[PDB]
């Protein structure tokens, strides 16, 4: 399962088509594919967070 | 009939009573009350 | 067995009573004297006199630790017991066996660590009503010995439902756990006559703390409002929000600002902010000091103190009257709980045989006053020339000084 | 552990030992209540306060329902087998055994 | 009484507790008897005053 | 007027047909009504509280 989101309240680093924006909620702290994205995905959790499992 | 099945050994006992006041005496003996002078020789 | 009787089993000695209640050295005072009003204190007193001593326990420390007077008061008077000599001496007319049992205890207190801060832990039951030291038992090969000794806070205890002088611990039940014997030195001084839960003198000298605390908190706030006026500004009508803020902004900082302008349409008043005295205050917080002082250490010394004044009975007259009764009760009390809780365990597990309790040595502290040695050394050549044949084991005991050997 | 002895020392048929394992995860358990400063201190008859010593109590109490919530679960939670802790068709041989 | 100590995953749910306050009157309670004051001395085996 | 709503765009628990979910801001703390309901729908402010009287 997703054992945290890491989303509620927060806003974490997405690079995307060469421009790191900050949205979308994508957030996740697991070890099942593209740990090593899984930083440049959290490099920016400027805001607070608040963890809820999805359960998935 | 007439049960009841309660504890005994708990910080709480069933139908807890209240000692509120003791069991103070009330006499009736002699110039205290009226009912031994402008009456009969009564005492309660 | 112990002193009351009761059976003893080495077998529970390993290891603490509280070892099991995890959940008690978790804890955390909940401090009921911030916002404390005198329905609460009432409140506070009346739920102790039936049993919740966790909540009167808790006021008595922050009442401890938030009054400067009472703290010293009872500082200087614990300090005075911790200062005193004490000695361990055999029971009437002993035996050599007896003796030299009365020996080798001395010997283990003295060689015995942590005895001062038994002391002082033990004294907290002056005005905590009651104070329990749990004991730490270790075997050093054939020998019991006290490990350690810790204070329990007297806010893990209780009263017992079916007896309002017995203490137990809080174990979660309504009738809490009964004391392990020989696992405690529980010390309760009696300043008066009556229950556990009322023989505190920080129950007698809870009132003029609170005397004292509103009277100080009140003088703070009136030292705080004290100063620049409370000026009022008004405004005619047709004045609008901007014309009002600015005409606040300015009666706000008038104070400050020396000089300022305004229409001759507007108005400032200038109103008594808060005119007085301290002496009311005063007053009461020298009044509850009085009381305070009283109560702890006696009118004769603190409140109404005595005054200068040498000489040869200087000493007795300070002392005498009021401080060496004191300092006697509580010392023959402190004496009293030792020899019953901690000698007593030494004497029956480190020894052979069943000495009877009547017989066990008693713990004595040294409460000999200084006696004036010039006039009694003039007055003896008198004496002896006249006839009289003086003892002198009675000049070297009321000397201090020590026998020839 | 080592299996039967054999009938035959003439060609020894050789063996290995199974190595066993079971992973489970220490997650947290946690329950609070919220309350008003003012309240606490303005309470003098000792209830509204008792809150630390209540907790304590419950946390105190806590690892018998785990142990008896995981217990209730047996039937539903797995063992190292691979089955059911109470399950009727632990597999313990090619063939079958049941504990339920 | 607390809540249930529940498991954690993401965070922590602040629950309350309830209270269930009970109240209960007085009630006064009396029994008195009526005698002659002559009667009680005018007695020579002890009863009617022990009453 | 309202004491609070504990909104913050979450309720505590609000569960319907069977399944408890998380949403809809349906905070209250007052006992006009449905205390022992309240009980229920309340106690669980899973997120944080923001408590903003809608003064009604």
């Amino acid at each position: 399962e997703v054992e945290g989101v890491f989303v509620r309240a927060t806003v974490e680093r997405r690079c995307r088509a060469g421009f790191c924006f900050d949205k979308e909620g994508q957030g996740f702290a697991d070890g099942v594919l593209s740990d090593e994205q899984l930083e440049a995905l959290e490099s920016d959790p400027l805001l607070k967070v608040e963890r809820c499992t999805f359960s998935g | 009939f007439a049960p009841a099945a309660d504890p005994g050994a708990a910080w709480y006992l069933l139908d807890t009573s209240r000692s509120l006041k003791p069991l103070i005496y009330q006499e009736r003996m002699k110039p205290s009350f009226t009912s031994m002078t402008k009456e009969d020789d009564e005492q309660v | 067995v112990d002193v009351y009787g009761n059976p003893i089993r080495t077998q529970q000695l390993r290891e603490p009573q509280t070892s099991r209640l995890a959940g008690l050295a978790k804890e955390f005072a909940q401090h009921p004297a911030k916002g404390l009003t005198p329905a609460k204190l009432a409140r506070i007193l009346v739920e102790a006199e039936q049993g919740n001593l966790q909540a009167q326990a808790e006021l008595f420390m922050d009442m401890e630790e938030r009054d400067a007077h009472l703290f010293a008061e009872m500082s200087k008077r614990k300090r005075a017991i911790l200062g005193l000599d004490w000695a361990v001496e055999p029971p009437r007319n002993a035996s050599a066996a007896e003796k030299a049992d009365a020996d080798y205890l001395h010997e283990l207190l003295l060689d015995l660590e942590g005895l001062e801060d038994l002391l002082l832990d033990a004294l907290d039951g002056i005005g905590h009503g009651y104070s329990c030291i749990e004991l730490e038992w270790a075997l050093q090969g054939r020998e019991w010995m006290p490990l350690a000794f810790h204070h329990r806070p007297q806010s893990w205890f209780q009263l017992n439902p079916e007896d309002q002088n017995e203490l137990r611990l809080r174990d979660n039940s309504p009738a809490g756990e009964a004391l392990q014997p020989f696992g405690w030195i529980i010390h309760r001084p009696r300043a008066r006559s009556g229950y556990v839960a009322r023989s505190g003198l920080f129950r007698v000298l809870a009132w003029p703390y609170l005397f004292r605390h509103y009277a100080t908190s009140d003088l703070a706030e009136m030292l705080e409002i004290y100063g620049l006026p409370i000026r009022l500004g008004k405004y005619p009508p047709g004045t609008a929000d901007e014309e009002k803020a600015t005409l606040l902004r300015a009666v706000t900082g008038l104070g400050h600002a020396a000089a300022g302008i305004i229409p001759e349409t507007m108005a400032i008043d200038f109103q008594q902010a808060a005119q007085g005295s301290s002496d009311p205050f005063l007053a009461m917080m020298r009044q509850s000091e009085d009381a305070i002082s009283k109560a702890v250490l006696g009118g004769t010394l603190t409140s109404t103190t005595s005054q200068s004044g040498g000489g040869a009975f200087a000493l007795g007259q300070v002392h005498n009257e009021v401080r060496h009764d004191l300092l006697a009760s509580d010392a023959r009390q402190l004496a009293a709980t030792l020899s019953r809780d901690l000698l007593w365990p030494l004497l029956v597990l480190n020894r052979p045989g069943s000495p009877d309790v009547r017989r066990a040595p008693r713990l004595v502290f040294d409460l000999r006053e200084q006696a004036d040695i010039t006039s009694m050394a003039q007055s003896i050549p008198a004496l002896v020339n006249v006839g009289l044949e003086i003892p002198s084991a009675w000049v070297y005991d009321k000397l201090g000084i020590p026998q020839p050997a | 552990q080592f299996p039967k002895l054999r009938e035959w020392i003439g060609q020894r048929v050789i063996k290995d030992m199974a190595a066993q394992g079971y992973q489970i995860t220490n997650k947290l358990f946690e329950s609070t209540v919220g309350v008003k400063r003012t309240d606490i201190e303005d309470d003098n008859l000792g209830v509204y306060g008792p809150l630390m010593q209540e907790m304590g109590r419950a946390a105190g109490a806590h690892p018998d329902e785990l142990v008896f919530a995981l217990l209730k679960a047996g039937n539903a939670n797995l063992c190292y087998d691979g089955q059911n802790f109470f399950d009727t068709d632990h597999p313990v041989y090619p063939n079958v055994d049941g504990t339920g």
